[PDB]
RNA sequence: CAUAGGAUAGGCAUUCGUCGAAUUCUUCUCUGCGGGAUUCCUUGUAAUGCACAAGGUGAAAUUUUGGGCAACAGCAGGUCUGUGAUGCUCCUCAAUGUUCUGGGCGACACGCGCACUACAAUGUCAGUGAGAACAAGAAAAACGAGUCGAACCUACUUGAUCAAAAGAGUGGGGAAACCCCGGAAUCACAUAGACUCACUUGGGACCGAGGAUUGCAAUUAUUGGUCGCGCAACGAGGAAUGUCUCGUAGGCGCAGCUCAUCAAACUGUGCCGAUUACGUCCC
């Protein structure tokens, strides 16, 4: 019996569940709905110059954009370049010893153009981005789902 | 083979200081000939006294000092 | 009709833990936000429970304690959260409680690990000229 | 109130001490309702060159360091009250400002 | 991928002239022609149509004939042009991509057209030396 | 040499569904060793045989899985 | 924006270090001895400690004008920004900046070097101090250099409170025949009032007070 | 409600003893939750035989500067390894490796003190070069081979328990011991 | 936590002269006399005196000390 | 109660650009002077003494840790390539002065120091999570509007009905105030992800073709990025050899410094975090 309440607590949110179950299924609920924008620079390229080959996750968009929105609940106000802070890699230069490079911005530039047309991120008062209240439902809502295991 | 056990550590001998030489109570069984039997014996590794230690042939005693 | 709320701290290296410790209606302890069934690695998660396990579940049994750890990277905020969660149920008990019910359970702590309480004064030392480290020097060659 | 901050700035430990200590013992006399002295953190700045002139030798080094510290007082006096706790010959080398907030 | 092998599993194919182990993965021995490479060869995979958990002997023949056209002619099927080997290529003026016998002709048509004109790019492959800006003092030692 | 096969035979297959149950301590490289195949089928092979729950998973990790024989 | 103030404090810095080359070029048979400048509104002071204020002064001030205006062109100082002052050095025994100058010009006068340096160390340990320590070298003999060092009293060398207590400076002496450089280094005795010598005692000295 | 550690949740510290009655002051059978547990077990000298014997496994994996550091790593590549010796041995894993210890290290050695006298091996380093002999070889073992290191530690631990031969230990542990009788 | 450098043993004795009657066996009151009759300004060796200074109190309920002229 | 779904706390349920109001605080933060550690206490070594070992006490236990500073003599060590430090001596108007222009310092049969990258599965890849400390940052008696601008670093938007790298707007910051809740990398992950022991999806040397930035100038590629090449050795290294005793070695990155552009360097800083010894005079 691993799905019951807690005492008296009665609802979950983010930060109450596991972040990869929030994660995939964000990523289940867009491709299930259909209503996403996926681009179609997408299927040709890399998400960094970091990285050294194509992320071969046909799904790689719908869970970026699912992990963008849960990074725009944690930190409100967060632009391209703190996302690209959180998503770079350290790169392998050849010979040379390896240096940290932040993501490209333009795949952080859609995920979060694709999050507006759905109407879950507003674009901030003075600052980068903020989650839309429609956001606070969906990630709330969603986050308590993958608590009583409803993954779809 | 027994276990005897060290009553004296007698100083670090050897050139490199590795090997210590001690004096092992050898610890029978109290019916046995040789009970409380101790001899003057070289131990390779940090042994304080009142370690317990397992001894192959016995019946050799190094020469001290 | 009254707050009974409490706040100790835990420093590891340079992670700094600040438990608020308060009484609630639910235990909840949760570090940064995240509510210790989550903290992600299962062998730190049960460096932080160990500081609820040598001395019983009894004893959080209705108290909302707050870990907020900043600096010092994954493994040493999990020995500054457990710290400032030991200390925060003794410190919860220095007041609201008699020293009776405190001092076994300050020793229960002190019996497993010396760390849940104390702190390890181990800071980095300073590297310097001509090393690479604080002692590793630069190689000599001869020839 | 104009809430005048004023920044005593130094080199030397024991002269920002003596300042700031003389001027909040200046501003207690006309009831100001100061925000008491703040040590802001000090800066330390490190030039770390060789030892040798020539090049050989073992290639020792020697870090050399410069501490400047910072205090801010701030007051809610009126701009030539706030020049009256100013006025008096300080030591050599701080250096305070005024500024007004808001 | 708990399927069963065919009878037809080829265990090296041969897909521009080009001798291809078929244990491999499907990309991943695609990459074995020259030309190709890993982030090449998963674009060949994915316009043609091809699982990319499947290994490459499993590949039929009406499979390997529409990978060789997406390798010969990649702009017809939507490659972009920033992708491919030889983009604006002197002395012919149009974008290619190269494939496994041409990739090493028109590399010794490069070195000849540099010869010909005493360029100096061309003088240090005359000679064997390093041709970029290495030092080629202590680290040549051929 | 070790050469593995990197697809099932038929015969290799049944293989797997009859003499690695009766094994205690699977893990796929005692499958790949014993039964000729790479570790690549091996643990999809094994994931097969535990939704069919011929085999019972005892430690899981996101590299190492160790699998068991199921006693009923 | 201004100026941050770790930039203000490296050209604040920078400009007693160029005041002080410049006065210790122009002032050295002057018997110059440093400089304290205080900075505030309406005027920039420069205070110069000298041993001999009637040469350091013109007849009329006419040398500290043109020591003025030097300091004023240089660093674009306005008129009535910069004003200047002499004061003299109470004790001129305490002070190795003073004497190191002196040990300058006695050399170069051709008088004899152990001579000349004794000179020094007499009139430094008659005027208060517990000890100097000269050391000239160069080629004081002939062709090949030779150092010689000449001690009296006391003298903490090893400890960083050697710069509290211990007065050091050094010359270069243009002889005809090549270069010899001098050092002088006084332990300044006492002066709780800090007027030559710090207030507390040695760090090593305990002296237990007599009861009552 | 002091539960009493199992040591992953799972394994038991309660029936822990040693076979080698030489060897029960140094190898530690005091309970923990994890085996990390960042102490200082090397200020003093003898403070090491205290440390319990699950951490030391996880120090001894920490090698070859692609380990040093990994200690979460070795406790997680422990945790795999501990369940494969329960079910090669169906007993409780804890006392295998306690086992294995106790058998692992030579009881005598031979070096120069003066010739290449045979000399004694004291308790503490045969609880010492049992965990570095195990830990080397079942290291060699997996270096280029098919089988992980959770399962290549998980066999020298075994074999080692059993006393046979199979183990890389026990090879060097009765080359040791048949030199130092011909060095007496 | 080694041997007493004689600026420490030196100075120990003649607080034992002045000061016989204000002091006892325990370190922590004879600091407190040490501060205010020796005029040194590091406290690390303040420490070192008012530990030789109770040792050789210790000595005193013995038997006689040398070079301790208490006269 | 996941497609197959384990292990693991529990008077008033919980969560916060929500760019809320209030009204009480110093727990953490900053920091000028100051406490605290002394062999202090204890019971064997030693035998008066000076002290020593083990334990206590404690935040810290023996130079507390880590550095700085270091006498006296001397070396025919290095520096006349640091100085408007210098003696002697050479050159001194087609000058050995000083400036331009173009080369060179970097050239490679080779021999050596020192790093860096690896030889793989305790791994490479592609994801996803948690999450550091030291630090830097813009300008002149110039050119512009005695006051202010622009040079410097940066978030944020844009570019974007479509690759990076860019290129642009718009804010902010004189630096505890903006970057910044400094989203470093090792690591982590029940990721039900690909590879499966191969010179291989290890390694990334070599060089081919677009393109864009620094500069007055890129050829003897300045540097980044894209796709090729990868069939270049390399499978753990002969004789020899270097550094190290605890937050250490090793691993990991990050700043600063050189810097218009360029770190396999050095000076610093944090992160993860051991093996062994606590000995000896064998070399
Ligand atoms: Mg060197
Ligand atoms: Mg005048
Ligand atoms: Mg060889």
């Amino acid at each position: 019996n691993k799905i019951h309440r807690i005492g008296k607590r009665k609802g979950a949110s983010l930060k109450d569940v596991s972040a990869w179950r929030w994660i995939k299924t964000a990523a289940r609920h867009f491709k299930q709905e259909g209503k996403i924008f996926v681009p179609n620079c997408t299927e040709i390229m890399k998400s960094s110059h970091g990285r050294e080959r194509a992320p071969q996750n046909p799904d790689w968009y719908y869970i970026r954009c699912a992990a963008v929105l849960r990074a725009i609940y944690l930190r409100p106000g967060v632009g391209y370049g703190g996302l690209s802070k959180r998503f770079g890699n350290k790169k392998n230069y050849g010979s040379r010893p390896e240096h940290t490079v932040t993501s490209s911005t333009g795949p952080l530039h859609w995920a979060c153009k694709s999050l507006t047309k759905l109407g879950l991120v507003e674009p901030g008062a003075q600052s980068g981005q903020r989650l839309t209240r429609k956001g606070h439902k969906f990630a709330d809502s969603l986050a308590f789902q993958v608590q009583i295991r409803k993954f779809g | 083979a027994q276990v005897g056990l060290i009553i004296k550590v007698l100083g670090r001998t050897g050139s490199r200081g590795n090997v210590t030489q001690v004096r092992v109570r050898l610890m029978a069984e109290a019916g046995s000939p040789d009970y409380n039997r101790t001899i003057v014996r070289n131990v390779k590794g940090p042994c304080k006294e009142n370690d317990m230690l397992s001894l192959m042939e016995t019946e050799r005693e190094a020469r001290r000092l | 009709y009254a707050l009974k709320q409490v706040q100790t701290f835990g420093k590891k290296k340079t992670a700094i833990a600040v438990a608020t410790v308060t009484k609630a209606a639910q235990c909840n302890i949760k570090v940064n936000g995240v509510p210790l069934q989550q903290i992600l690695p299962d062998t730190l998660r049960a460096k932080i429970m160990e500081a609820i396990t040598v001395v019983g579940s009894k004893y959080y049994s209705r108290l909302r304690i707050d870990v907020a750890v900043h600096g010092g990277g994954q493994v040493s905020q999990a020995y500054a959260a457990r710290q400032a969660i030991a200390k925060g149920l003794i410190a919860f008990f220095q007041k609201y409680h008699n020293e009776v019910e405190k001092a076994a359970l300050k020793d229960k702590f002190l019996a497993y690990d010396k760390f849940l309480l104390i702190a390890d004064p181990r800071r980095c030392e300073p590297k310097k000229w001509g090393r690479h480290s604080a002692r590793t020097r630069f190689t000599k060659s001869y020839r | 109130g104009q809430t005048v901050r004023l920044t005593i700035t130094s080199r030397n430990a024991k002269a920002v001490e003596s300042v700031t200590s003389q001027l909040l013992m200046r501003a207690r006399d006309e009831k100001v309702t100061i925000h008491g002295p703040v040590r802001l953190p000090t800066r330390t700045l490190k030039i770390t060159t060789r030892k040798t002139p020539c090049g050989n030798g073992t290639n020792t080094w020697d870090t050399f360091e410069l501490k400047i510290y910072k205090r801010i007082i701030d007051l809610h006096a009126p701009t030539e009250q706030v020049k009256k706790i100013t006025s008096f010959t300080m030591e050599s080398g701080v250096d305070v400002s005024i500024t007004i907030l808001d | 991928s708990l399927t069963l092998i065919p009878d037809h599993f080829q265990h090296i194919v041969r897909l521009l002239n080009t001798n291809v182990e078929g244990k491999r993965k499907v990309p991943f021995a695609l990459r074995m022609v020259k030309g190709v490479g890993i982030r090449f060869a998963y674009l060949v995979c994915k316009k043609a149509g091809i699982d990319v958990e499947r290994r490459a002997g499993t590949l039929t023949a009406e499979e390997l004939e529409k990978i060789a056209e997406i390798i010969a002619d990649p702009a017809k099927f939507k490659i972009p042009d920033w992708f491919l080997n030889r983009q604006r290529d002197p002395k012919t003026g149009k974008t290619e991509h190269l494939s496994s016998s041409m990739v090493d002709t028109r590399l010794r048509e490069d070195l000849e057209r540099l010869k010909k004109i005493r360029a100096h790019r061309g003088v240090r492959h005359a000679y064997g030396l390093r041709v970029r800006g290495q030092h080629t003092c202590t680290t040549g030692r051929h | 040499a070790l050469q593995n096969a990197v697809m099932f035979d038929k015969e290799t297959y049944d293989k797997l569904r009859s003499e690695v149950p009766k094994y205690k301590l699977i893990t796929p490289s005692i499958i790949s060793d014993r039964l000729k195949i790479a570790v690549s089928i091996a643990a999809a092979g094994l994931k097969q045989l535990c939704r069919e729950k011929l085999i019972r998973l005892v430690s899981c990790s996101s590299k190492t899985r160790v699998y068991t024989r199921i006693v009923q | 924006g201004p100026l941050s103030k770790k930039r203000m404090i490296i050209r604040d810095g920078v400009f007693y270090a160029e005041l002080f080359e410049f006065l210790k070029r122009e002032l050295a048979e002057e018997g110059f001895s440093g400089v304290s400048y205080h900075v505030t509104t309406l005027r920039t002071e420069i205070v110069i400690k000298a041993t001999k204020t009637r040469e350091v002064l013109g007849v009329n001030g006419r040398r500290i004008r043109e020591l003025t205006a030097c300091i004023q062109q240089r660093f674009n100082y306005k008129e009535g920004k910069l004003q200047l002052y002499v004061e003299r050095v109470e004790v001129r025994g305490l002070s190795a900046m003073a004497q190191v100058e002196s040990l300058r010009f006695k050399l170069l006068s051709n008088l004899q070097v152990r001579r000349a340096a004794m000179g020094i160390i007499r009139y430094v340990m008659e005027s208060g101090a517990k000890g100097c320590e000269v050391t000239v070298g160069g080629k004081i003999k002939g062709q090949r250099a030779k150092s010689m060092t000449f001690r009296d009293g006391y003298m903490i060398k090893s400890g960083t409170a050697h710069k509290s207590f211990v007065d050091s400076a050094c010359r270069h002496c243009y002889m005809r025949a090549g270069c010899i450089g001098v050092k002088v280094k006084i332990m300044l005795p006492g002066d709780s009032t800090g007027r030559n010598g710090p207030s507390e005692p040695l760090p090593d000295v305990i002296t237990v007070i007599e009861p009552k | 409600s002091s539960k009493t550690p199992k040591l992953f949740n799972k394994w038991s510290f309660e029936g822990l003893e040693t076979s080698e009655l030489a060897l029960r002051d140094h190898i530690s059978t005091t309970a923990a939750y994890v085996p990390h547990t960042s102490g200082r077990w090397q200020k003093r000298r003898f403070h090491k035989a205290r440390m319990p014997i699950v951490e030391r496994l996880a120090n001894g994996l920490m090698f070859k500067g692609r380990g040093n550091g990994r200690k979460l790593q070795a406790a997680r590549l422990l945790k795999h390894t501990l369940e494969i010796i329960h079910l090669l041995t169906d007993e409780n894993p804890l006392q295998v490796v306690v086992d294995a210890v106790s058998k692992g290290a030579p009881r005598e050695d031979s070096t120069r003190v003066g010739r290449r006298q045979a000399v004694d091996v004291s308790p503490m380093r045969r609880v010492n070069e049992a965990i570095y002999q195990m830990c080397k070889g079942a290291r060699e073992a997996a270096f280029r081979n098919l089988k992980s290191m959770p399962e290549c530690l998980a066999d020298e631990i075994v074999n080692a328990s059993k006393g046979s031969s199979n183990s890389y230990a026990i090879k060097k542990k009765d080359e040791v011991e048949r030199v130092a009788k011909a060095n007496r | 936590g080694k041997i007493r450098t004689k600026t420490v043993k030196r100075a120990s004795r003649q607080v034992v002269e002045k000061y016989y009657s204000k002091l006892n066996f325990d370190f922590y009151q004879n600091k407190r006399v040490i501060m205010d009759v020796t005029i040194a300004e590091s406290k690390k060796l303040k420490n070192k005196i008012a530990g030789y200074t109770t040792h050789i109190m210790k000595r005193l309920a013995r038997g006689p000390v040398r070079g301790i002229s208490l006269k």
